[PDB]
């Protein structure tokens, strides 16, 4: 089980990013996963959830609109695409899943985190 | 309200906890010192969108209902809001539907932090 985040660094605001997150040891296709982010120094905040075969994908209401989140099932890839990123999107964005659902905490489960700067 | 230790060992008895589903009494007590360090009222935000509350902080994607979260599937028929009393019964009946599901493995702090451990000790010097 691996998840290897990529593809964070300075932007501009009003800018864009697509982070990407190299999963292995687990059956993507299915399996529910979301990207989490610290900003500076808040707690780690849920920003966005894909749930299941069904694809059904769910946001922040800080991010609704801005951010999609989409998984390439050919490459086994999970993919945060970022728009319009604001001051207040600077964080290390993790790739998040779950050990052994139905379980408490949300996700258990998390890579290496990839930072992110919007200056 | 904080319970105390014994004080919750003995409330989870009179409720049916001990033994339930084989998990002695000193899992349960030991299963909310780290989730909830005894605080009836504690709530945390998950990484996913959900988040737990009360004594056994119960899950509200999975089992509680509190309006704000994804996935929320229901399957207590509670909502969270019923399940930040004092007065643990509420929690205590979601968490028999919840052991009955994985075990106490649906506790992520318990998984981590009490099962293959010295459980009663939790409840050592109770009566």
């Amino acid at each position: 089980v691996q998840l290897l985040e990529s593809g964070g660094g300075l932007v501009q605001p009003g800018g864009s990013l697509r982070l990407s997150c190299a999963a292995s040891g687990f059956r993507f296709d299915a399996e529910d996963m979301g990207w989490v982010r610290q900003a500076p120094g808040k707690g780690l905040e849920w920003v966005s959830s894909i749930y299941g075969p069904s694809g059904s994908t769910y946001y922040a209401d800080s991010v609704k609109g801005r951010f999609t989140i989409s998984r390439d099932n050919s490459k086994n890839t999970l993919y945060l695409q970022m728009n319009s990123l604001r001051a207040e999107d600077t964080a290390v964005y993790y790739c998040a899943k779950y050990t052994s659902p139905p379980q408490n905490h949300g996700f258990d489960y998390w890579g290496q985190g990839t930072l992110v700067t919007v200056s | 309200k904080v319970f105390g230790r014994c004080e919750l060992a003995a409330a989870m008895k009179r409720h049916g906890l001990d033994n339930y589903r084989g998990y002695s009494l000193g899992n349960w007590v030991c299963a909310a010192k780290f989730e909830s360090n005894f605080n009836t009222q504690a709530t945390n935000r998950n990484t996913d969108g959900s988040t737990d509350y009360g004594i056994l902080q119960i899950n509200s994607r999975w089992w509680c209902n509190d309006g704000r979260t994804p996935g929320s599937r229901n399957l207590c028929n509670i909502p969270c809001s019923a399940l930040l009393s004092s007065d643990i019964t509420a929690s205590v009946n979601c968490a028999k539907k919840i052991v009955s599901d994985n075990g106490m493995n649906a506790w992520v702090a318990w998984r981590n932090r009490c099962k293959g451990t010295d459980v009663q000790a939790w409840i050592r010097g109770c009566r």
